[PDB]
């Protein structure tokens, strides 16, 4: 025995193909923003790693919470021809 | 110590042998195995059981690694050493060889140790052996794999701080100064609540092993069922409650709980279960809690009734699967639709099975049933109820017991024929420890 | 008097008889240079001082030299490695800048140079990426300096502006999130240079933190991010060289996790443990051994790996630092997932090895073979023996 | 009607031979599919 | 069982046209059971037309990138875009195909050789450059005559 | 077609077989050469251009 | 017919050639490459020393050539599988083409062991077979994984045995179907009994032994009477080239 | 099969309507280039240029050769997989 795939294969395959017909971007505009990033504002937390630990764990599941994913990203403004 | 050293460079010699020698493969193997049962039998006829708690003590300078016998110990090293040959009886290859030799000094090592760092290095070495031992390719899974290993890593990975936080606070972590020292209880009682937690099978932390003793091998099988889940037991008989006690009193409630829980919820799953394996898997989960609340109620004489405990299960349940994977080796499946009239077909094989299923149900002339008589008595001496809530739910256990039994045992006479002399030997010790411990267990 | 300064004069000397000596030999069409190799590594050791930290980075060079064929390659090795070593003995913003930018130009150069085949240009883009994001980072030390330099008057570092430094340290131990440089690096450069780049300058600049630094701050946050980017970058990706990437970025993660609790010595041992699983892990040929150095990489118990970790573990434990602790356990139970992974593909799979069929038969068994007797170290290992 | 002993003992495996080797796999289960599903 | 037929090799006999990126029409004979990229790589054609299966655990795989008939579009087997899998079909469009995608785009892995192929008329897609590791990558120029036949393995590491 | 295939396979055969011990043992130092001159980094690319067939330097490429 | 020298071989052209009946002890090479089609094979291979592997040849894994046997690679590529066992004198060839259409190499799948005196040429085997003794497989067909050929058996050109079957006869007709046990085990037990003979050949080889010892004395001999003649091999080749080249332009204008 | 084969069609009639020595209203879906149309060789390869201008392709010499029907066009255009 052996499970059946779910759906079907001309949908399933056209969800597979979906928001990669665009050439991808060059690497070196992510790292040289996180450089900047990095070298221009880390400084803030200096401060942070005094306040209370209820503060810094809620912090982190914050930042967890609103974390967008790098791989298998997609915006729909990819694809429209004005805002 | 010189002995064990000449032991395995004896066992690990199995490598070197041209493998177009079968036969002589086969035997050196087999005679690895065999003469550790030997010495294990020696060290009992050594020990002086009026003298000290610890005997013949070896400590290895500023290493850890330090050794010594005590009760239960033994009793666990004795059940190992007869447990390993039935083991090589059932496999074909040198890699399963190699595998369950390197198991057995671990465990053997394992078993005897004073050491807190040197119980966590010999164990949890063994993790990757049993990753290759039940997600092996062909006929393995490696869904059961990951989730053994990964919940024994989760659990290591939670003791691994607060052992070092002792080390730390008095400057060893040899157990008989451990006990002797003010440490803080509550940190390190956590962490090694949670390794023993997964070790024993209590819930929620016990998803792993239908999984792991189902996928398993039946070599395999044998011993995740009858040893590796007793170190938990050990450990809390060794190391947490002489270093931690006033932690394992003040968890007296949750631990309690968590057997209660374990036992009735166990039980309740065993009943739908429908792979003869997988029936046999899950009982082991309430023996072990009704084990580990004899441990923890310190009452009577609870170490001695935990470990009979201990040693009757490791006796009775690696017998049903022994004969779960006699079915499973002539008839290519565990399920209990594809088997009906195996007393017709397979008496000797039926009769064995009956009678280790009166055996797993604690029936007397049997070791589980002096074992669960003295766990309840340690029981009872805490309170009256905690002893009924086990006493009440006797039925529970013989119906998915006999429900089993006569689902495959009577009826149509469908299945494999009867057992072989290969398998009747395979068998035959457990039995005759079984009548032994069941009648006349002490003098 | 110079008379303290003869092992300077002798670097300069030899320096100057290897290139007309190299120069001649390639007059004659000599197609391979062993002599050339054998004299470098009589260079590197007669002028390393007699110091532990001094003598291992010399030994480390002198095995990586073996995999190195052509005669320029062998003059970047010597030239990066004196930036490595004086490194090592820099007390000021001066000579950590200039030992820093000459590593950063060797190795820029050997990246374009050693690039064979198909994966030429992908080699010669991640390294003028490598570049541009090096030129920043050296600009923005070159800045604070200067803003030191004009607050205090002297070349003390002290004060506000050594967070600037202490970043551009962090920077080249690909510590995340400023790691993605290093990621790109794995991807197409050859494995001698990957080898070279995960041992040598990380020794050298721990061992200049050890020796000459101290700032007033922390480096927690990005210890967190070390951790939890490597361990999920490593189990997300599916090519082997993104998955050595980012574990190696959670080993640094690791290590800054015991320098940010003080206690070198945990360091020390870890880092070592782990230059010698590098050794093994880009010179093998037959891959059964990847399971060794999967096994030894996910810290199980009886291999030198866990010894490598425990230490660190016990000595942040002993501090109390108990947050930092708490996220590198969860990481390191995400990281026996991917070694798993690794044992899977290269463990449980038929052997394979090709034979040599040019001469040079199985050439680097010795060390391989010299280095997987990582499990007989554990013995030393759980002595007092790195402090 | 297969002969996988020879008079004198001595297995022989039969691998050419044309009738059925009894073995190890002659009473594996006639799988139902409904059941397996 | 009686006089019947004994088997060939052309009862399971598939033939498959394929263009190639320069329009030249080629004949490819494949057996059923087997893969259109194993067909395709034992035909002869140069190793700049194959790339590795990108998914955990199968990058030992060679697979190219077809255009297909909508004929013939349901005959490919079917990827779960939610499972392991279908994030490594969707890593090989993301990362391979790029902006050559078009709506009969499939890779050749994916297409098992029956009688329903029999006839069929595939073409080959170009592919941006990539790499896996130094020995084995893509620059993105079509020129070289080196089959990916003739190599001994497909090296992973 | 057979026979005048095994006319032409018999020569290649025997153009191999008959070789000496010498001169099997220059083809090996040679083919170790050129495994040695495969790479593109090598030194001696810069100024000498060496014959294909037997690995001598055949004239300055500079 | 053919003239036996080649000017375009990659190691050039053959400065000295030696007829066969002036060899005073026997020189057979047992891997050689022929032109510019060199052997591929492991670290752990067993070559049997009275047996040939010339030409375009992989071996993979812990694959083994037994005594006397023949893998001859000039018309086409052979292929053998991880732990194949090639039994003694047997030959595999290979055709430049097939009737089917499809690669003509032959290719031999892994755990796949062939008989004594058995031949295969152009045919696909795939793996876990078991080719008997006297059997020849002909150019074009297909034998199926977990298959098994009975002895003195001919499968005849563009044929197929179908898997987890026994065939047998001349021409091979349907015998019995193979027990699961025997598709499961038996296959692989074989090609790892005749793994492990040949590991049992392979530990005790000393290579290159001590043969040569006298064939040194007597080029230490010659060297003593003034008869051994040094042949700088590589110049000669440069200048055959040269002549060869000069003779060509010579000659079209 | 690459792309319909309705569009393709009226597409094909659509270059062919705007030839001087063609008839508007003779052209059919299913004609011959020889005996319907009745055009020679250089007329054959000038639609099949005006075909190729229209679907973005590049015929070859002997597949323009074969070609000698609408059909045939239709055909061998629904059969490029580089359609446009
Ligand atoms: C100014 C100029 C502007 C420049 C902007 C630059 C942006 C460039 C883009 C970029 O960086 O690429 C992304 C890039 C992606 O990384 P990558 O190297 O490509 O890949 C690495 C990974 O593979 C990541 O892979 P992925 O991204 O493809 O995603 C895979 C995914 C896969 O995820 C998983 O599968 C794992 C998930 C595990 C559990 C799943 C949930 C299941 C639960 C069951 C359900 C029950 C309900 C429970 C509900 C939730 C509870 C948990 O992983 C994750 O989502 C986890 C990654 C999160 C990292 C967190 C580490 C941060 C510190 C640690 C503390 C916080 C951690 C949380 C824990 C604490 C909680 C108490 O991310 C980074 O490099 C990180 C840096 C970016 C963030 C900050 C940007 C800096 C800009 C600063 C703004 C201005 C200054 C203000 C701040 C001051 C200075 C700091
Ligand atoms: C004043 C300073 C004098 C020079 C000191 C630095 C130069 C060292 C270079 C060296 O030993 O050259 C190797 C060279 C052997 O190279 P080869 O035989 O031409 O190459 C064959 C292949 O490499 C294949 O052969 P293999 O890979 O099996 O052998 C490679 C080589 C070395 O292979 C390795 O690199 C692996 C050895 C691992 C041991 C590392 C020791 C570090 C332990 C730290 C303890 C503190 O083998 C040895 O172990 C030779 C050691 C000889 C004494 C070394 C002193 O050794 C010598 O000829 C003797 C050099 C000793 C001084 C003259
Ligand atoms: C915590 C106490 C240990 C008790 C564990 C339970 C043991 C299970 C079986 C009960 C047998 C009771 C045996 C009593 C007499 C034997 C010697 C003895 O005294 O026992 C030893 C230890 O006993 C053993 O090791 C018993 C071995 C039992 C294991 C049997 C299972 C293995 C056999 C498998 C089947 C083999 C069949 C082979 C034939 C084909 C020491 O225990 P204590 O008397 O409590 O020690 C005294 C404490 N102090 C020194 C501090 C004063
Ligand atoms: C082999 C050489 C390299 C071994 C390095 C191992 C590093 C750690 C890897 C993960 C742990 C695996 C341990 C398994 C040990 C038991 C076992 O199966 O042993 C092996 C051999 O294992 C050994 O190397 C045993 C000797 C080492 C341990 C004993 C001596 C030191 C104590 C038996 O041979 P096969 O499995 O048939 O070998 C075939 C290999 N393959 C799986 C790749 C198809
Ligand atoms: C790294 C190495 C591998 C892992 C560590 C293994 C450590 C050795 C095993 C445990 C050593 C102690 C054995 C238990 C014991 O009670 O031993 C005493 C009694 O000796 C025995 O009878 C030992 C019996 C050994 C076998 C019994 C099982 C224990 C562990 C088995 C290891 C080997 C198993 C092989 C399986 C194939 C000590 O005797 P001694 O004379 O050295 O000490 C007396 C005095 O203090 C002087 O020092
Ligand atoms: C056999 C190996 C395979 C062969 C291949 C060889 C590989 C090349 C050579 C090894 C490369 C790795 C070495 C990494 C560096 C580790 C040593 C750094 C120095 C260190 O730990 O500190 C010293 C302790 O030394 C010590 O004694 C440290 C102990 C050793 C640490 C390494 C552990 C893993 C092995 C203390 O310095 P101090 O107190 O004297 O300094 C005060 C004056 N500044
Ligand atoms: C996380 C790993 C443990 C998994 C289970 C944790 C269960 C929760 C802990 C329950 C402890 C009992 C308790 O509440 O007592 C606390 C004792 O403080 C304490 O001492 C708190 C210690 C509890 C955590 C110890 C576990 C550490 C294990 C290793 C962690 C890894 C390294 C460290 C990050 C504070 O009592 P209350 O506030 O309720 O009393 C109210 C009146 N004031
Ligand atoms: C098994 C592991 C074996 C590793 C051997 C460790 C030996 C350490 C010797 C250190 C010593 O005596 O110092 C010499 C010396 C310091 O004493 P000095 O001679 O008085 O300067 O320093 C060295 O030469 C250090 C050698 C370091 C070797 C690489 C690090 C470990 C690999
Ligand atoms: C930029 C502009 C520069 C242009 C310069 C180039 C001009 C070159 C013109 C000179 C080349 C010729 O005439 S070439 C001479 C062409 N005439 C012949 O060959 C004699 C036989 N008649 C034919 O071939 C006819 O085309 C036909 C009967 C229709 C055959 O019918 P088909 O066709 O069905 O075949």
């Amino acid at each position: 025995y052996k499970p059946e795939v779910p759906g079907n294969t001309v949908d399933n395959w056209t969800e597979l193909r979906a928001s990669w017909n665009k050439e991808r971007a060059s690497s070196l505009g992510t790292n040289y923003y996180l450089n900047v990033a990095v070298m221009g504002f880390a400084y803030w937390l200096n401060e942070a790693y005094y306040f209370p630990p209820r503060t810094l764990y809620v912090g982190a599941l914050v930042f967890f919470a609103l974390y967008v994913r790098k791989a298998y990203f997609s915006t729909p403004y990819a694809f429209k021809h004005e805002y | 110590m010189f002995i064990s050293v000449l032991l395995i460079l004896f066992a690990l010699c199995v490598t070197l042998i041209p493998e177009a020698h079968y036969h002589m493969v086969r035997v050196w193997s087999f005679v690895a195995t065999i003469i550790p049962m030997w010495v294990v039998t020696w060290m009992w006829w050594n020990f002086d059981a009026s003298g000290h708690g610890l005997q013949m003590l070896v400590i290895l300078g500023r290493s850890h690694l330090a050794f010594g016998i005590d009760g239960v110990a033994l009793s666990l090293m004795l059940l190992t050493t007869v447990l390993f040959p039935i083991c090589m009886m059932l496999l074909r290859t040198v890699a399963g060889f190699m595998t369950f030799i390197l198991l057995e000094v671990l465990v053997l090592s394992a078993l005897c140790v004073l050491d807190l760092l040197g119980f966590y290095i010999l164990f949890e070495a063994s993790l990757i052996l049993l990753f290759l031992l039940i997600g092996r390719a062909p006929y393995g899974s490696l869904e059961a794999a990951y989730k053994i290993v990964l919940y024994t890593m989760a659990g290591s990975l939670v003791l691994l701080p607060t052992l070092f936080m002792i080390y730390s606070e008095c400057g060893t972590t040899n157990v008989l100064y451990m006990t002797c020292a003010y440490n803080h209880q509550t940190v390190l009682g956590w962490g090694l609540l949670a390794v023993l937690a997964v070790k024993i099978p209590l819930m929620p932390v016990h998803l792993w092993l239908p999984e792991a003793h189902v996928a398993a091998p039946t070599a395999g099988s044998v011993l995740l069922a009858g040893v590796l889940l007793k170190l938990g037991g050990i450990g809390f008989l060794r190391f947490m409650l002489p270093v931690v006690p006033e932690f394992c009193v003040s968890v007296f409630p949750l631990v309690s709980t968590l057997c209660l829980v374990s036992f009735l919820f166990s039980t309740l799953s065993t009943l739908r279960q429908i792979d003869l394996k997988k029936i046999v898997a899950y009982s082991s989960i309430a023996h072990m809690s009704m084990v580990t609340l004899a441990i923890f109620s310190q009452s009577e004489f609870s170490a001695y009734s935990s470990s009979f405990l201990m040693i009757a299960h490791g006796l009775i349940s690696p017998a049903l699967f022994l004969i779960v994977g006699i079915l499973y080796d002539r008839a290519h499946t565990k399920f209990i639709l594809y088997f009906s009239g195996l007393g017709a077909s397979m008496p000797i094989g039926s009769t064995l099975f009956f009678l280790f299923t009166l055996g797993n149900l604690a029936f007397p002339l049997f070791p589980n049933f002096i074992a669960e008589v003295l766990c309840m008595v340690s029981i009872f001496a805490v309170h009256e109820l905690l002893a009924y809530v086990f006493c009440v739910c006797q039925v529970l256990g013989a119906a998915y017991g006999f429900w089993a039994f006569n689902r495959v045992v009577h009826g149509l006479p469908r299945g494999p024929a009867d057992v072989t002399r290969t398998e009747f030997h395979t068998v035959l010790p457990l039995l005759i420890g079984a009548v032994w411990l069941g009648i006349k267990p002490m003098a | 008097a110079a008379a303290a300064a003869m092992i300077e004069l002798d670097l300069c000397f030899g320096l100057l008889l290897l290139i007309l000596f190299g120069l001649l030999s390639l007059r004659n069409g000599h197609v391979s240079l062993a002599h050339i190799r054998f004299i470098c590594q009589c260079w590197l050791v007669m002028i390393t001082p007699l110091e532990v930290q001094d003598f291992a980075l010399c030994i480390l060079t002198v095995v990586l030299l073996q995999s190195f064929h052509s005669f320029e390659a062998l003059l970047f090795l010597l030239l990066a490695y004196i930036g490595q070593l004086y490194m090592m003995h820099s007390c000021n913003l001066v000579s950590f800048y200039v030992c820093l930018e000459a590593q950063t130009l060797c190795v820029v150069v050997l990246c374009g140079l050693l690039a064979r085949g198909a994966s030429t240009s992908f080699s010669v883009e991640a390294a003028l990426k490598f570049l541009l994001l090096s030129a920043m980072v050296s600009g923005m030390a070159l800045f604070w300096f200067s803003a030191m330099y004009q607050r205090t008057g002297s070349l003390d570092m002290v004060g506000q502006e050594t967070f600037w430094i202490l970043l551009v340290m962090l920077f080249k131990l690909g510590v995340a999130p400023m790691h993605m440089w290093s990621v790109d690096l794995y991807g197409s450069i050859p494995k001698s240079l990957l080898l070279y780049l995960s041992t040598a300058p990380k020794l050298s600049l721990f061992t200049f933190w050890a020796s000459s630094w101290h700032h007033d701050f922390s480096v927690g946050v990005f210890i967190l991010f070390s951790m939890f980017i490597g361990s999920i970058g490593a189990y997300g990706q599916p090519a082997l060289r993104s998955l050595f990437a980012y574990s190696t970025i959670n080993e640094i993660g690791l290590l800054l996790l015991a320098v940010e609790t003080a206690g070198f010595h945990t360091l020390y041992q870890h880092l070592g443990i782990y230059i010698i699983t590098q050794l093994l892990l880009w010179n093998l040929t037959d891959k059964r051994l990847f399971a060794l150095c999967a096994v030894s990489l996910a810290g199980l118990p009886p291999f030198a790996g866990f010894f490598g970790k425990a230490w660190i573990f016990w000595h942040a434990m002993s501090v109390q630092a108990f947050s930092l602790l708490a996220a590198a356990l969860f990481c390191t139970l995400l990281s026996l997932v991917y070694y798993l992974r690794v044992i899977r593909l290269f463990w449980t799979a038929p052997v394979h090895t090709a034979a040599s069929f040019t001469g040079a038969p199985n050439q680097t068994t010795l060390t391989s073979a010299c280095a997987v007797a990582l499990a007989f170290a554990p013995v030393m290992l759980v002595k007092p023996f790195v402090i | 009607e297969a002969k996988q002993f020879t008079p004198d003992g001595k297995y022989m495996p039969g691998i050419f031979s044309k009738a059925k080797p009894l073995d190890r796999s002659t009473q594996w289960v006639h799988k139902n599919p409904y059941i397996e599903a | 069982h009686g006089p019947a037929q004994t088997p060939t090799v052309f009862d399971k006999l598939v033939e498959v046209t394929v263009v190639d990126m320069n329009g030249i029409r080629h004949r490819v004979r494949g057996l059923q059971g087997q893969s259109l990229a194993q067909a395709l790589v034992e035909y002869g054609f140069p190793d700049t037309y194959f790339f590795p299966n990108m998914g955990f655990y199968t990058q030992h795989i060679v697979d190219a990138h077809v255009f297909v008939p909508k004929e013939f579009w349901g005959k490919v087997q079917n990827v779960d875009p939610e499972s392991d899998d279908g994030l490594a079909v969707k890593r090989m469009f993301r990362d391979i195909v790029q902006d050559y995608q078009r709506d009969t785009s499939f890779f050749a892995s994916y297409i098992t050789l029956g009688a329903e192929h029999n006839g069929m008329t595939v073409g080959i897609g170009p592919i941006k450059p990539w790499i896996l590791h130094s020995e084995w990558a893509f620059a993105g120029v079509h020129d070289s005559r080196n089959k990916q036949f003739d190599k001994p393995t497909v090296e992973i590491w | 077609k057979s026979a005048s295939c095994y006319a032409e396979l018999s020569a290649i055969h025997k153009f191999e077989q008959s070789k000496t011990f010498e001169e099997q043992y220059t083809e090996s130092c040679i083919i170790k050469d050129r495994a040695a001159l495969a790479d593109p980094s090598n030194s001696v690319h810069q100024m000498w251009e060496y014959d294909s067939q037997t690995a001598l330097v055949a004239r300055a490429k500079r | 017919g053919v003239s036996s020298q080649f000017f375009d071989a990659p190691n050039g052209p053959s400065v000295k050639q030696v007829l066969i009946e002036d060899e005073w002890y026997n020189r057979q090479r047992s891997i050689f490459p022929l032109l510019d089609k060199e052997p591929y094979y492991p670290v752990d291979v067993f070559v049997a020393p009275n047996a040939v592997v010339c030409g375009d040849v992989d071996i993979y894994g812990g694959a083994s050539v037994f005594f006397g046997a023949v893998l001859r690679g000039d018309l086409n590529k052979i292929r053998l599988g991880n732990r194949s066992a090639i039994l003694d004198r047997a030959v595999v060839h290979a055709a430049r083409a097939v009737p089917t259409g499809l690669n003509a190499a032959t290719l031999i799948g892994e755990k796949v062991t062939v008989e004594p005196y058995a031949v295969l040429r152009s045919c696909r085997v795939e793996p876990k077979v078991i080719i008997g003794a006297r059997s020849v497989v002909c150019e074009g067909a297909v034998v199926e994984s977990e298959s098994i050929l009975a002895p003195n058996s001919v499968v005849p050109p563009a044929r197929r045995i179908p898997s987890g079957e026994l065939w047998g006869g001349s021409p091979a007709k349907f015998i019995r179907k193979l027990t699961d046990h025997e598709r499961d085990r038996v296959l692989d037990d074989v090609s790892t009994h005749y793994h492990n003979l040949a590991t049992m050949f392979r530990r005790e080889a000393l290579e290159p032994g001590t043969a040569w010892r006298d064939v040194e004395a007597w080029r230490q001999k010659l060297v003593d009477q003034g008869e051994y003649e040094w042949i700088n091999f590589r110049e000669q080749k440069y200048l055959m080239r040269l002549q060869h080249e000069a003779e060509a332009l010579e000659k079209l204008t | 099969g690459f792309l319909d084969k309705d569009s393709v069609t009226e597409r094909v009639l659509h270059v062919t309507k705007h030839f001087e020595k063609i008839d508007a209203s003779k052209v059919s879906p299913a004609a011959s280039f020889e005996k319907d149309l009745g055009l020679d060789s250089l007329d054959v390869v000038e639609l099949v240029m005006a075909l190729e201008e229209e679907f973005g392709l590049e015929i070859p010499d002997a597949e323009a050769d074969k070609i000698a029907s609408v059909g045939d066009a239709i055909n061998y255009i629904c059969s490029n997989p580089m359609a446009k």
